[PDB]
Order: structure tokens, then C-alpha cells, then sequence
């Protein structure tokens, strides 16, 4: 009688229903990923519309049971989802005219492009033809000219679709409870009610701003390395005491500066780090770059997949005359059917993407005794914090000498460590301030804080002092750089990368205490201990039950995020990064432009 | 009639051949008054409900087994028999009953009944189905795969 076991006794009703839809409209969604033909496009929108109605029918049902007799965490979880993830609160007349502006800032991302300067010959994508350009390709002239290329082809008509989509988004965001859009992001790590774990949106931003100022003595050395380097390779436009031009950073939006590492190589004598030649060597392909994988998984006390996971999964492109998407995807299709889309031939990418994905799957599979509604516990900061520890330890030159993938001969000597450290850094702390000034400002806009004519503006002030980058070419309110990029397009959070950033780090160390390893941060090999990895497959188990501030807390100790493991982490190379920066000038000149 | 029970080694490769009051290989070596046997069909993760005592979802519900029971029971995967991509819903099971089932009997209905406070008098407020239908395919893994 009481509403407490009547919710429950709802759920129990329509939940294997549920599963069965969503393992329906998964099901199509694989098969267009594999068969790119307009009926298995037809397929995929259907069956998501069948998923999408029964959540529109499912809130009002959710709405119908009061949350006033509801103290079960479980069953408050399960009601609240459906609430708002299977209803909106616009109008026909908004919403449709916001799913349009999404639907038309998705095609104008896509569609829209530029190619090669002046030639109406074929063109490229801005990755496939420009991004690659600005990642790889070291040329001033080509990269500065596609930095805006793109944005006039793309971010210029997307500017006025952008602030009309922040503000639909915006009027969508303050309806029901929220202030803005940001607060819809901000909501995947607010926890509340249990003792001793409470969290306030606001305070992540807080948060966040700390971080970066915790990050900033490391990265204006990094800066100051990175100035230097210019300089030395091209004196003619950038200054001593300057920024970054935004095209000299290995990509077109300066995330991870790897080919940009290349030239501020500390070492020239660096030995081989480099196993993709080991793949050859050691005959190396698809299914073993996974059955390692699985071999380091179960040394760490995670069990395998089953035999119908590899005859479900596609680890090859097939191309000839089915197409698919080389993109690497780790899919779990329901009730046990895991699957995987992605390419691993012959390079050590292919190992360290393996790695990534084997610890997504292990992660989802961990939880499967969890309720559906409830198997959202992969948080995606900590779901990609655990991929990319995988890699991260599998990445260790000891384990890869004790599989066979390196050689004893080759030792970690200092040109060696400082070499990865420094490669890692360029990407870590690389993206870092640009990833807190991006959230940072989208936060605002959609907090309408930022002008809609005064976006660049802002963009720009922040970056030539908090990103310490300033734009090669005049760049101005009449484009727009976060539009003209695919998460936002697509209307994707940001925040996911700055949070996973200090996870995987506060997980690495956390793992190598648990394990009491011998040995840096940066050399911790766990391969053959599963003491810290009886505790993962617990944090792995925990699911959405618990608050991840929790798990945390048993796992890491830790309620918050820290920098102290990236801090130990980088200490070796920081001994090296301290000698070579303290020469040039520390700070950059905002005012100070690369275009003279 | 005379009861071989070589027959039943080599039909299927059983994974689960438990005997309570009997042990298994002496079965040719001895003589009852009457057998019974019954048949049906139940997912993998179900399979261990089958037994004395032990209290689950399918055993209050559906089929449940008296303690002082001195019968065998044998399970074995029918995985590739009854598995179709559309799914196999002719197979139906009781998904909630409102009272408890009386060992070795059954109950054949489908009224749909309200499990709730206010009398439903039809599909409403926690008013639903006590059957409940399920889409066994071939792509599923154990666990979620028609049992023998
Ligand atoms: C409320 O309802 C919404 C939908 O209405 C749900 O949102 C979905 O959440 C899931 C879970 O995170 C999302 O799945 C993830 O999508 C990420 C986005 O990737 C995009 O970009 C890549 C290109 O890089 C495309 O290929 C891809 O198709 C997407 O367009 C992925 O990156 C994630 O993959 C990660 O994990 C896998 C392992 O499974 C790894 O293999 C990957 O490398 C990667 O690390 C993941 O697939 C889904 O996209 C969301 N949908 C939408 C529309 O946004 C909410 O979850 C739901 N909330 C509830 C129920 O509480
Ligand atoms: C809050 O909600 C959760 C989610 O339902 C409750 O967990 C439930 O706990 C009971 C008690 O253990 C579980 O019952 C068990 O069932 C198995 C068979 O499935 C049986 O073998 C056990 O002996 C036991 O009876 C129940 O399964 C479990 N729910 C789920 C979905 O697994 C929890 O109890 C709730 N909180 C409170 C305070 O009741
Ligand atoms: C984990 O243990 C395994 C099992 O001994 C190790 O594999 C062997 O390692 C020795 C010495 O490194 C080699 O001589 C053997 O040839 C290896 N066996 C095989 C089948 O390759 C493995 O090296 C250990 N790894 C770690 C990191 O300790």
C-alpha cells in the first residue's frame, strides 16, 4: 500500500520490458555501425523511437508515484532518471525549433568544410585534410591559413546557430529546477544526502579553477619550453616573450601537443620506447593484441570475456565492400552480448587502445548483477579514468620486457624517462588549461554571463592569460572556434576530460599503494599483482549504488580530486623540466600578437 | 514397463545430473512402484532454483519442490533449438503472483489482478499481467538462453 513497495512493484513490471528495448534499439544501432545501408539507418531511427516513446510514457508513470515516500537510494535513482532523461520541458514550438538547430549545427559541422587554398580540386575533412595539417604537418604558412580556413567554412555561419542554440538550450535549462545548461553537466558528479559525501555544483567550479591554478607552475614552464622551441625554429613571428601562436600547438585547438613535442625534444639520443616494430617482430595481430590484454587482466585478478564475445566482436575494419567506422567503440549490446568496433593491426596504439577497451568492457561487466536503471554507475570520468590506466600500467616498459614487446637490454635511464615524461606532459598539461578555459567558458555562456557579442572577446582574454594562447591570425566575434568543434556540434560535455585527467592519476596511485609497488609513478608495472586489483573489481562491482565520492574514498581516500599524483607522477621530469625553463622568460605578453 | 536409463547418458551432454534420494549409477539396478516426469523450459540463471528447499523468484511462483523429494533432476542447454534473432515470446513464465504456490501444484491464469492499494478493475495503477513473455536469441549469452 505504502508508495514505497508500489514503486517497486512498478519497476519490477515494465524493467525487463526495458531491458529488452534497449537491447532492441542497441541491436539495430550496431547493425547500421556495421551496415551502412539506409534500412539499417531506418532501423536504428525506429527502434530508438520505440526507446524514446516508452521513456516519454515512462516519466508521466515515474512523475505519478510521489518522491516524498522514497528513502531506498536504489529506487530513488530509479524514479528520478526517468523523470527527466524520458521527458522535456519545452514546448512543441521551442523544442522542435531546438532539435532543429541541433540537427542543422550537427550537418553544418559535418557538410561544412574546407580544403587545400585556393583549388577546386578534392577536398578533405578537417580531420582527415586540415586537423591533420595542424596535428602533424610542421608548416607556419599551411596551418595558419587552415586555423581560420575552417572557422570561416564552419564556425562563421555557426555563430549566430550557436547563440540561438545556447539560447534554447538556456530557456530548456531554467525551467524545471536548473540555471542554466552548464548545471545539467555539472550534475554528473553532484552527490547529496548521504553523510559524509556532499557536493554543490557550484563548488566544482571552484574546484576546477583551483586545479588550474595548482597545474599553473608546471604549465607556464611548459610554456616557456614551448616558446623557446618556437623561437628557435620560427624567430620570425613569434617573440621571446609571447604566447603561443594557436597553430603552433600540434592541432588545430591545442589539446594534445604530441607532434609539437617532437620539436622540443629534450633528448636526441632517446633509445626505443617504441614497440610497434615488436608487432612485426613478434607476430603480432588482431586477436593477440587482445589476448595479452585478457592475459594482463586476469594476472590482475579481472576474469575474461566468453568465446561469444569474440565471435560478436569486430576488431577488424572489414572494409571491401561493407564499410564501417575505424573509430575505436567498445559495445555492450545487453544481456551479455558485448561487442567491440574498432582497428588494431600492427602498432603499439593498437595495444594501448586494446588496453582502453578492455577495461571499459571489464568495467561494464563488472556490474551486470546491478539493476538496469542502475547500470549507469560508469561514471564517464571514471570510466575513462580506468581505461586509460590500463594503458597506463600495460604501458610500462617492464611489462612489456617481461611479455616479450621490449628487451632487457634497453634500461630507463634519464633521457628516457624525461623523453615519455615530457611526451605525456605536452598532452596532459597541454590540454589542461585549455580544457578549464573551454568549460569555464561555455559555463558562462550558458549562464548568459558572456555577451553574444562579446564571445571572442572574452574567449581571447582568457586565453592569452589563463591558456597563455593567443590567436595567429586576428580572429574575431564574426566566427566561432567552440562551434565549429564536434562535442559541441553534438552538444557534448567537456568536463569529462579535465575530471578523468586527475582520476586516472588519483586510480594510478591508489593502485600502486594498494599493491605496495617498488618503484615511481611512472614505472609501476602491477602486472602480476592482483592484490590492487581485488579492490578495482570491487570499486568495478560497486555500480551505481554507492556515490562515486565513496568508492573514492575506500579506493583512493580522497573525497576530491587531486594533483599531488600527477605532481609525483611528473617529479622526475619536473628535475629536468625546472633546468631548461627557468632561462627564458617564465609569463607571456597577452598583448603581443603572432601576426606582427 | 522396463526402464532403461542408458538411453539418457548419451541423448544430450547434461551439465547437471542432481539426485537426492538416489545415487545416479546405481538407477539400473533398481525397481519403483510409479515415476513421474515433467518437462519445461527456463533460463540458465533459473537453473539453480530447481531444488529442495531453496526459495527464489521462479520457485514461490511457479514450480516449487517438497523437501522430503527422492526423484532426479536433469538439466541440459537447448541454446541452438529455440533461438530466433526476431525472439522466442512463445515461451511464457509468470513474472509476479500475488500468493504463494503450493509444492508439486500449478496454476493456469491471467487475470490481471492489482498489485497495489486502490482496486485497479483493470490496466491502470500497478494493475498488470501476471505472465510475462521473453525474446531468447542466438546472439545471447549464457544465462539468457532456453534451458531443458
Ligand atoms: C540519459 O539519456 C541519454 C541519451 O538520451 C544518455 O546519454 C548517453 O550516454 C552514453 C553513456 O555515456 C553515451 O555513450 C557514450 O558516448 C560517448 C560519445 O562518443 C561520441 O563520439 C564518438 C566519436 O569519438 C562517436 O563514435 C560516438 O558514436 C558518439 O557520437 C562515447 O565516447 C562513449 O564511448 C566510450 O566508452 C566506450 C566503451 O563503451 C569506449 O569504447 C570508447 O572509446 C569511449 O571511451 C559512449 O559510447 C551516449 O553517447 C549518450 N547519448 C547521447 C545522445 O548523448 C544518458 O546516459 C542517460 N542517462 C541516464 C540513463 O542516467
Ligand atoms: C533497496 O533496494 C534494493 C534493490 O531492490 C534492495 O535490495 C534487495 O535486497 C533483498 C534482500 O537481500 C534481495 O532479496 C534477495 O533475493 C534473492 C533472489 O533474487 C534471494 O536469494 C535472497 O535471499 C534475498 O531474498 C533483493 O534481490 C534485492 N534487490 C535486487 C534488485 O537485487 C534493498 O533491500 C532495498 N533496501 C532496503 C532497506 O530494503
Ligand atoms: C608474470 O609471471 C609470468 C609467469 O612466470 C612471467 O612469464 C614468464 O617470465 C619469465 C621471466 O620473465 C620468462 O622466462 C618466461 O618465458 C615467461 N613465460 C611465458 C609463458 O612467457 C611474466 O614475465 C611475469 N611478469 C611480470 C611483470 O612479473
Amino acid at each position: 500500500s505504502t508508495i514505497e513497495e508500489q514503486a517497486k512493484t512498478f519497476l519490477d513490471k515494465f524493467n525487463h520490458e526495458a531491458e529488452d528495448l534497449f537491447y532492441q534499439s542497441s541491436l539495430a544501432s550496431w547493425n547500421y555501425n556495421t551496415n551502412i545501408t539506409e534500412e539499417n539507418v531506418q532501423n536504428m531511427n525506429n527502434a530508438g523511437d520505440k526507446w524514446s516513446a516508452f521513456l516519454k510514457e515512462q516519466s508521466t508513470l515515474a512523475q505519478m508515484y510521489p518522491l516524498q515516500e522514497i528513502q531506498n537510494l536504489t529506487v530513488k535513482l530509479q524514479l528520478q532518471a526517468l523523470q527527466q532523461n524520458g521527458s522535456s520541458v519545452l514546448s512543441e514550438d521551442k523544442s522542435k525549433r531546438l532539435n532543429t538547430i541541433l540537427n542543422t549545427m550537427s550537418t553544418i559541422y559535418s557538410t561544412g568544410k574546407v580544403c587545400n587554398p585556393d583549388n577546386p580540386q578534392e577536398c578533405l575533412l578537417l580531420e582527415p585534410g586540415l586537423n591533420e595539417i595542424m596535428a602533424n604537418s610542421l608548416d607556419y604558412n599551411e596551418r595558419l591559413w587552415a586555423w581560420e580556413s575552417w572557422r570561416s567554412e564552419v564556425g562563421k555561419q555557426l555563430r549566430p546557430l550557436y547563440e540561438e542554440y545556447v539560447v534554447l538550450k538556456n530557456e530548456m535549462a531554467r525551467a524545471n529546477h536548473y540555471e542554466d545548461y552548464g548545471d545539467y553537466w555539472r550534475g554528473d558528479y553532484e552527490v547529496n544526502g548521504v553523510d559524509g559525501y556532499d557536493y554543490s555544483r557550484g563548488q566544482l567550479i571552484e574546484d576546477v579553477e583551483h586545479t588550474f591554478e595548482e597545474i599553473k607552475p608546471l604549465y607556464e614552464h611548459l610554456h616557456a619550453y614551448v616558446r623557446a622551441k618556437l623561437m628557435n625554429a620560427y624567430p620570425s613571428y613569434i617573440s621571446p616573450i609571447g604566447c603561443l601562436p594557436a597553430h603552433l600547438l600540434g592541432d588545430m585547438w591545442g589539446r594534445f601537443w604530441t607532434n609539437l613535442y617532437s620539436l622540443t625534444v629534450p633528448f636526441g639520443q632517446k633509445p626505443n620506447i617504441d614497440v610497434t616494430d615488436a608487432m612485426v617482430d613478434q607476430a603480432w595481430d588482431a586477436q593477440r593484441i587482445f589476448k595479452e590484454a585478457e592475459k594482463f587482466f586476469v594476472s590482475v585478478g579481472l576474469p575474461n570475456m566468453t568465446q561469444g564475445f569474440w565471435e560478436n566482436s569486430m576488431l577488424t575494419d572489414p572494409g571491401n565492400v561493407q564499410k564501417a567506422v575505424c573509430h575505436p567503440t567498445a559495445w555492450d549490446l545487453g544481456k551479455g552480448d558485448f561487442r567491440i568496433l574498432m582497428c588494431t593491426k600492427v602498432t603499439m596504439d593498437d595495444f594501448l587502445t586494446a588496453h582502453h577497451e578492455m577495461g571499459h568492457i571489464q568495467y561494464d561487466m563488472a556490474y551486470a548483477a546491478q539493476p538496469f536503471l542502475l547500470r549507469n554507475g560508469a561514471n564517464e570520468g571514471f570510466h575513462e579514468a580506468v581505461g586509460e590506466i590500463m594503458s597506463l600500467s600495460a604501458a610500462t616498459p617492464k611489462h612489456l620486457k617481461s611479455i616479450g614487446l621490449l628487451s632487457p637490454d634497453f634500461q630507463e635511464d634519464n633521457e628516457t624517462e624525461i623523453n615519455f615524461l615530457l611526451k605525456q606532459a605536452l598532452t596532459i598539461v597541454g590540454t589542461l588549461p585549455f580544457t578549464y578555459m573551454l568549460e569555464k567558458w561555455r559555463w558562462m555562456v550558458f549562464k548568459g554571463e558572456i555577451p553574444k557579442d562579446q564571445w571572442m572577446k572574452k574567449w581571447w582574454e582568457m586565453k592569452r592569460e589563463i591558456v597563455g594562447v593567443v590567436e595567429p591570425v586576428p580572429h574575431d566575434e564574426t566566427y566561432c572556434d567552440p562551434a565549429s568543434l564536434f562535442h559541441v556540434s553534438n552538444d557534448y560535455s567537456f568536463i569529462r576530460y579535465y575530471t578523468r585527467t586527475l582520476y586516472q592519476f588519483q586510480f594510478q596511485e591508489a593502485l600502486c599503494q594498494a599493491a605496495k609497488h617498488e618503484g615511481p609513478l611512472h614505472k609501476c608495472d602491477i602486472s602480476n599483482s592482483t592484490e590492487a586489483g581485488q579492490k578495482l573489481f570491487n570499486m568495478l562491482r560497486l555500480g551505481k549504488s554507492e556515490p562515486w565520492t565513496l568508492a573514492l574514498e575506500n579506493v583512493v581516500g580522497a573525497k576530491n580530486m587531486n594533483v599531488r599524483p600527477l605532481l609525483n607522477y611528473f617529479e622526475p621530469l619536473f628535475t629536468w623540466l625546472k633546468d631548461q625553463n627557468k632561462n627564458s622568460f617564465v609569463g607571456w605578453s597577452t598583448d603581443w600578437s603572432p601576426y606582427a | 514397463c522396463v526402464a532403461d536409463y542408458s538411453v539418457l547418458y548419451n541423448f544430450a551432454p547434461f551439465f547437471a545430473f542432481k539426485c537426492y534420494g538416489v545415487s545416479p549409477t546405481k538407477l539400473n539396478d533398481l525397481c519403483f512402484t510409479n515415476v513421474y516426469a515433467d518437462s519445461f523450459v527456463i533460463k540458465g540463471n533459473e537453473v539453480s532454483q530447481i531444488a529442495p528447499g531453496q526459495t527464489g523468484n521462479i520457485a514461490d511462483y511457479n514450480y516449487k519442490l517438497p523437501d522430503d523429494f527422492t526423484g532426479c533432476v536433469i538439466a541440459w542447454n537447448s541454446n541452438k533449438l529455440d533461438s530466433k534473432h526476431s525472439g522466442n515470446y512463445d515461451y511464457w513464465y509468470r513474472l509476479f503472483r500475488k500468493s504463494k504456490l503450493k509444492p508439486f501444484e500449478r496454476d493456469i491464469s491471467t487475470e490481471i489482478y492489482q498489485a497495489g492499494n486502490k482496486p485497479c478493475k483493470g490496466k491502470g495503477p500497478n494493475c498488470y499481467f501476471p505472465l510475462q513473455s521473453y525474446g531468447f536469441r542466438p546472439t545471447y549469452g549464457v544465462g539468457h538462453q532456453p534451458y531443458r
